[PDB]
């Protein structure tokens, strides 16, 4: 039953957060386990690509005193990627796949900016009152303030660079800086890199969904603009297009300051930054996977399979010399042979 | 190597 | 409409054969055209793999003196196979593919034996007045009698090696030889080799299908004993489960003695011996396709596209270590997401 | 490759 309950700030500062702050959706989800980093039931999640939330791990805490005003003076003034949207949904559109799906138009667009401006136009909205939303997703760089480069040098990297090398994962690609409004929801969809998501101001629910409930969350097709996405809208399901969404079951909880999500790599996951909760910052470590394993097991894992039918999408949609060709040819192919 | 080709992957993300 | 008008033999020997011998279908069919291996026109379809009957190219000429009384005493005595069936229609098996399909049991079984053993049959069941059918379907090879190499090296090799040639083929991989009782019939399919079909003895109506019927055909899954065959009953089609054969359109006609069919690869053909026609013997001329062109032109072509399905097939088979799981896997790609 | 992958076909036949 969710994530919970609230969980009490230290200082009898009350509940963290309220029922109330969250959305309402169709389907059930179980807790995610909260535990120390030093507990080996936290490793052997992990080891097991299963979520975890750890509590103790210090990875950001230079970063736990950062806010607005505080960025702003130290951040630099290199140009911020900042999604705007007219929904609290901020569907990821991938640019470079734009061009196949031609009568296509983004539900939010991205703008460039220094770190000042978007202050302003965080600011602008408030003192009006507008229904404007904004959400700063950059990757961390060389051109960051030196007070910066002091906190994230603070970041614990023996603890992290250990979690590297014990899961035999691939290079560190990047860490994205994300600030949203409250209310902001980041739609669910699956990432092909392993992450540890650090939470560092404000709250978010983060509702996940195994590899192998692809079935019930139909992601676009490989070749469109919001690949790896789910289609179904968790405000408003489409039980007809998409029946098996009233089997999904997930993993829920409420990350706050300090905590970090061990979000594995193709799992699914919805994030939204509690109502009437203020603004949110969080701070992502994407890292590629452990290569494929020398022997292959059977049967194959449910991530794997999802491997399996990108690849399959990818090659006939190259063979084929184009895209739109892949639906018709798969239809064609099982259509009384195969369902 | 044919499942070897089917079990590559990408490395993408948001 | 149809094989048109039933053409005379020579000599006032009346029609060939008349319509109540052929089966009735539910699809329409135009004819096949019936040229001089001289006529430009035939060389223009077979350049265009499209079906054409050639009427003096004398391929076989030396065998239009075969019957059962000369091939007994002139064939040998090596194995010849021979399926039997208790229905007309003799359904292809691959054996090799058995062991997937567990809960499989053919309508039709196979047996070796020495041609006089197979004429013994075909004539116990003729004075007595039997159910029974026997096809024999056997590769022409070194055991056969002298005077059988001799009517086989007077085939028209300078013609046909000139086709093979001309058309970049590969080669010759096998005659097959082929005596069936009247009324027999040999299910819809497509092959993966270009096709000259000798016709020698009897009548055959030929009904032939563009690759780019495919979704009308509805071929059984690639892992499954009857590959390539199509899994509806011409005899009594179930729309509700093949739909698109409502839609099928034919090119048919019927092949005597001297008659050679070209069967374009990868095209589909139902061929069926005249009703009470009496037997027919019929030596066909597999080639491998020529290899696949340097430059790809797009769109691709229907029969390139059969391969490409195909591929897929095989591919998710062996990586997914087991042919039952194709079908599962491929629902779950497309349903809501390409259908 | 892959196209060229995907257009091989084998030979068979009855
Ligand atoms: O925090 C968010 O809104 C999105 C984070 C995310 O999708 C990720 O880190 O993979
Ligand atoms: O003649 C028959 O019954 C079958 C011939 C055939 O399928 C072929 O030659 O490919
Ligand atoms: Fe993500
Ligand atoms: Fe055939």
């Amino acid at each position: 039953s969710g994530s919970g309950e609230p969980r009490e700030e230290a200082g009898a500062l009350g509940p963290a957060w309220d029922e109330s702050q969250l959305r309402s959706y169709s389907f059930p989800t179980r807790p995610i386990p909260r535990l120390s980093q030093s507990d080996p039931r936290a490793e052997e999640l992990i080891e097991n690509e299963e979520p975890v939330v750890l509590t103790d791990t210090n990875l950001v805490y230079p970063a736990l005193k950062w806010d607005l005003e505080y960025l702003q003076e130290n951040i630099g003034n290199g140009d911020f990627s900042v999604y705007s949207a007219s929904t609290h949904k901020f569907l990821y559109y991938d640019e470079k796949k734009m061009a196949n799906f031609q009568n296509f138009k983004p539900r939010s667009n991205r703008e460039e900016m220094k770190f000042h401006e978007f202050v302003e136009k965080l600011q602008d909205i408030q003192q009006r009152g507008g229904e404007e939303r904004l959400y700063l997703q950059q990757t961390l760089n060389d051109t960051v303030g030196r007070k910066i480069v002091m906190d994230f040098l603070g970041f614990n990297w023996n603890w992290i660079n250990k979690q590297q090398g014990k899961r035999g994962w691939g290079q560190l690609t990047s860490n994205l800086l994300l600030i949203g409004m409250e209310g902001n929801v980041t739609p669910a969809h699956y990432d092909e890199q392993q992450n540890f998501f650090a939470q560092i101001k404000g709250y978010k629910r983060c509702i996940l969904f195994p590899p192998d409930q692809f079935e019930c969350l139909y992601p676009y097709p490989v070749h469109h603009p919001c690949d790896r996405q789910s289609q179904v809208d968790f405000d408003n399901p489409d039980y007809e297009r998409f029946p098996n969404f009233q089997n999904v079951v997930g993993y829920e909880t409420v990350v706050g300051p300090g905590d970090v999500l061990y979000i594995p790599m193709y799992w699914w996951h919805h994030i939204e930054s509690l109502l009437n909760g203020g603004i949110t910052i969080t701070v992502n470590f994407w890292y590629k996977g452990a290569p494929t394993p020398k022997r292959i097991e059977y049967p194959l894992k449910a991530h794997q399979k999802v491997a399996i039918m990108r690849n399959i999408e990818k090659m006939l949609g190259e063979a084929l010399g184009n895209p739109q060709e892949v639906g018709p040819l798969l239809n064609t192919m099982i259509k009384g042979r195969y369902n | 190597s044919v499942v070897e080709y089917l079990l590559q992957h990408g490395a993408d993300v948001h």
